[PDB]
RNA sequence: AAAUAUGUAAGAAGUCCUUGUUACUUAAUUGAACGUGGACAUUUGAAUGAAGAGCUUUUAGUGGGCCAUUUUUGGUAAGC
RNA sequence: CACGGACCAAGGAGUCUAACGUCUAUGCGAGUGUUUGGGUGUAAAACCCAUACGCGUAAUGAAAGUGAACGUAGGUUGGGGCCUCGCAAGAGGUGCACAAUCGACCGAUCCUGAUGUCUUCGGAUGGAUUUGAGUAAGAGCAUAGCUGUUGGGACCCGAAAG
RNA sequence: GUUCUUUGUAAAGUGCCUUCGAAGAGUCGAGUUGUUUGGGAAUGCAGCUCUAAGUGGGUGGUAAAUUCCAUCUAAAGCUAA
RNA sequence: CUUAGUAACGGCGAGUGAAGCGGCAAAAGCUCAAAUUUGAAAUCUGGUACCUUCGGUGCCCGAGUUGUAAUUUGGAGAGGG
């Protein structure tokens, strides 16, 4: 962004040479590596779906995306996980039942 | 003041009077010039007695005035200002009067609102 | 050293002895001098005569 | 309750405020038993000094960002450039802190200089124990004072561009004031053909 | 000390200079601040008008530090330079060698313009200037420089 | 249409001449309001009086009253 | 013909604190305040002390913000004291505080929209029976004492109750 | 401080280059009811109903949608002054 | 110590009311879980003999692979070269 050198502005602050540091490990706690892509992969085979995920993908296919999103944010808490799920059930539709 | 001195002697007549004040002298900061001249006042701070020295005068005791100016001759009597005083803000608080209320803390929402205001009932 | 006079500076951070308020102690030495006597108009008589 | 004209109090003693009141009549002693600590724990110790070797830093803030000051403790890069470990580092009266990170230079510069004097400053027995003499000297803190960086020297020329300071920061103002405003038109201006 | 109250002097008087009609009773009128709209409305209207009621917007979480702007006037100003360097700079001055004067070190956020300064080149690192102080600075032959 | 009670005036912060200032006012530098300069002094413009004239700050008690001459409303009257 | 009081001794009622107003005294003075802590000590005393932090040195506006000299820091009328003339009575000269009065400056509100301009930003200049706890050669900071204020058992003793 | 003891084909640290980097669920989070806080379209705690993700998750003192930027690494644990 | 009787709450009434920054006192850092020792449960309570006894040495039961030692704890780190 580099720093103007004036006291207010749209880049407000103080010119300063920089050091740009090393990038610390705990910052990558989300990512997923090879052992829980196997595992995770694994494990939903074998327990399959819930009861909300029988009426989810139903959704889908009947009615559409607009309803099913509805649905995914009452049944869970948030507008953004809603988002998430309903876009993994098009790959459990997509990858299974027609492929 | 120091400068309060400056100022009467920059008067007609009275560049050569002795200046007396009967209480303390202050020095000031915001005057790059100064006259040579003789006060005598009952008290003197160092910074204001620093800068007549400096300017080549001379600080007097009130006694020594006594000496040299008998019957009082050739002087200049000086008073500070009384009202400028902090506590005279707020003597003669009433309604239509202009004075300031005796108050701690300030900002909004500590005395602006039902009586210094048409939108809040009335104005004083 | 300690207490400062106006020729070496105190050893306390921001200090200096005080002033007078009257450079003479003596006030009867002032006022026999001569510049007051000159100016200063005739004695009365120190204790009244009762008249009436 | 109210009468004359007086300014309005704000004294908070309707609870029961006379069972919690303290009063320091020990502040005379624990001074002289807060002197025995360090005189105790001077000895136990012995030549080492009572305190770590600490940083340089810059406060926080817009009003403090002034001033320069002591921080918690190094760098795992500062330690590390003045060359030695992380692990060592701690046991020759060294403060070193992980969670810091290094965005700056000027800073960076000082605290390795800091640790190259320190490095240099002492003398280190080995583990044998004879023990050469030396006496201690009780603060570091008092031998690596915090130097104060000055920035601007005193005499310069006069330049002048002719701008008016003023103007500048009004325009600085402006300018932020209407930027989305200005991206909400481009973006528009520019999809519509 | 106790001896020179007035306690002493009542002494052998009855009322203790609270009268007979009225006395002198437990809380009147009301503790504290009672009545205020009510039984005391002529005291709280005069002395304290404004009290009642209130104005302008919120603002949560605010900080004491944000808001740090302490301003100087030109005045001032020659009193951020040394005194014994302050003569030297003042008589017989040039564009080649003008002093320097931090302001935001000496710990000032604003350079008002208050009134008058002997003509005599300078410099003025401020974060924050009103339009006329930039003014007579330029007239006296300096210049202002922005900061952080 | 009285008596008793009640407002204002009896000068220097005033009176007269001289010709300046204005975005107000006049058909009109005519007026208006404040002025420069000059003229008028302790009979300076009724009596009597004046332990001085004026100004500020601050705080107590009190906020049940009653009586008498004259005027008076209620009431037959009342120490009402 | 209202209440308390048979008698004597001893005890028996406007206090201390936190925060404040006016007045007074002392220190220093555009600054002021050593005691949170450190140093030292004949050791709860006395002595010394770095950086910060208050209060003060600037206001105004709900805010974003903006931020105090057309002039010898203005004119007018008073004005103690001082200077010139005078034997005095008087006349001129300049006039600190303080008082009345017409202006300028700072911020709020309403009005006018100049050089320019990333075509919608900028706000020069000039106002207005408006408005402020403002400027106009700074006066406050600390400590101490009388009297006053509010919270506290709050001058001493007294319920029915909960 | 002085004088007898060597545990070891044992243990520890750092330079350089690759392929990798396991990270806590009836929990987080959401709704509703009660309490509590200075915390205001909800500061914490607890009941009941619902219930995740892994370039994810929490935080960013005004509710919501979309796009950015910064900062931490929760749901396991010890520890003088 | 200060922030501060402040930002905020409140028949916005009576009343209530913290926090970051700055100066000081004192300063100290770390441990599991999630990984194949797999060319050799490397670990451990007790019982029973002996000794230089806040415990050591040798046998025998037992606990334990539904995981006890070693290695690692995100500041990283591990296997390979
Ligand atoms: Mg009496
Ligand atoms: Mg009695
Ligand atoms: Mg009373
Ligand atoms: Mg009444
Ligand atoms: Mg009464
Ligand atoms: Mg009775
Ligand atoms: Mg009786
Ligand atoms: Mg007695
Ligand atoms: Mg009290
Ligand atoms: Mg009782
Ligand atoms: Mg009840
Ligand atoms: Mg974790
Ligand atoms: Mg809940
Ligand atoms: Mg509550
Ligand atoms: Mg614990
Ligand atoms: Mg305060
Ligand atoms: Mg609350
Ligand atoms: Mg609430
Ligand atoms: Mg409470």
């Amino acid at each position: 962004t580099v720093k103007t050198g004036i006291a207010i502005g749209l880049n407000k602050g103080k010119k300063v040479t920089s050091m740009t540091p090393a990038p610390k490990i705990s910052y990558k706690k989300g990512a997923a590596s090879n052992r829980t892509k196997f595992v995770r992969s694994l494990v939903r085979e074998i327990a399959g779906l819930s009861p909300y995920e029988r009426r989810l993908i139903d959704l889908i296919r009947n009615s559409g995306e607009k309803r099913a999103r509805k649905v995914a944010k009452k049944r869970l808490g948030s507008f953004t996980r809603a988002k998430a799920k309903v876009e993994e059930m098009n790959n459990i539709i997509a990858a299974s039942r027609r492929h | 003041s120091v400068s309060r001195i400056a100022r009467a002697l920059k008067q007609e007549g009275a560049a050569n009077k002795t200046v007396v004040v009967v209480g303390t002298v202050t020095d000031d900061a915001r005057i790059f010039e100064f006259p040579k001249t003789t006060v005598a006042a009952l008290r003197f701070t160092a910074g204001a007695r620093a800068k007549i020295v400096k300017a080549g005068g001379e600080c007097i005791t009130l006694d020594q005035l006594a000496v040299r100016a008998p019957k009082g001759q050739n002087t200049l009597i000086l008073r500070g200002p009384r009202n400028s005083r902090e506590a005279v803000r707020h003597f003669g608080m009433g309604p239509h009067k202009g004075k300031a209320p005796r108050i701690l803390s300030t900002g909004r929402k500590f005395e602006r609102a039902r009586g210094r205001r048409r939108s809040k009932g009335f104005k004083v | 050293q300690v207490w400062g006079s106006e020729t070496v500076a105190s050893s306390k951070v921001g200090y200096t002895l005080p002033s007078h308020i009257i450079s003479t102690s003596d006030v009867t030495r002032i006022i026999n001098s001569s510049e007051i006597q000159s100016a200063i108009r005739p004695a009365g008589q120190a204790t009244q005569k009762r008249t009436h | 309750a109210i009468s004359k004209n007086l300014p309005i109090l704000k004294n908070h003693f309707r609870k029961h405020w006379q069972e919690r009141v303290k009063v320091h009549f020990d502040q005379a002693g624990k001074k002289v038993s807060r002197r025995n600590a360090r005189a105790t724990r001077a000895a136990k110790i012995a030549p080492r000094p009572l305190d770590l070797l600490r940083p340089v830093v810059r406060a926080p803030t817009v009003k403090y960002n002034r001033k320069v000051r002591a921080g918690r403790g190094f760098t795992l890069a500062e330690v590390k450039a003045a060359g030695l470990t992380a692990a060592y580092a701690r046991t020759i009266g060294i403060a070193v802190d992980h969670r810091r990170q290094n965005r700056n230079q000027e800073i960076f510069d000082a605290n390795v200089q800091r640790l190259k004097e320190y490095q240099s400053k002492i003398i280190v027995f080995p583990r044998n124990g004879k023990a050469p003499e030396a006496e201690q000297v009780l603060s570091a803190a008092a031998t690596f004072p915090i130097a104060q960086p000055a920035t601007d020297v005193e005499a310069r020329a006069v330049q002048d561009n002719g701008e008016s300071a003023f103007r500048t920061l009004r325009l600085a103002r402006s300018e932020k004031k209407f930027r989305g405003i200005r991206e909400k038109r481009a973006r528009e201006k520019a999809e519509a053909e | 000390p106790s001896r020179f109250t007035k306690t002493r002097k009542h002494r052998g008087h009855v009322s203790a200079g609270k009268g007979r009609i009225g006395k002198h009773r437990k809380h009147p009128g009301g503790r504290g601040m009672a009545g205020g709209q009510h039984h005391h409305r002529i005291n709280m209207d005069k002395y304290h008008p404004g009290y009642f009621g209130k104005v302008g917007m919120r603002y949560f979480h605010k900080q004491q530090a944000h808001f740090w702007k302490p301003v100087l006037n030109l005045d001032k100003l020659w009193t951020l330079i040394p005194e014994d360097k302050r003569d030297q700079y003042l008589k017989s001055a040039s564009k080649e060698t003008a002093p320097v004067i931090d302001t935001l070190a000496a710990g000032y956020g604003k350079i008002l313009g208050k009134g008058r300064i002997p003509n005599v080149p300078v410099i003025v690192k401020a974060r924050f200037v009103s339009k006329l102080a930039e003014e007579k600075i330029r007239a006296a032959g300096g210049v202002v420089e922005l900061i952080a």
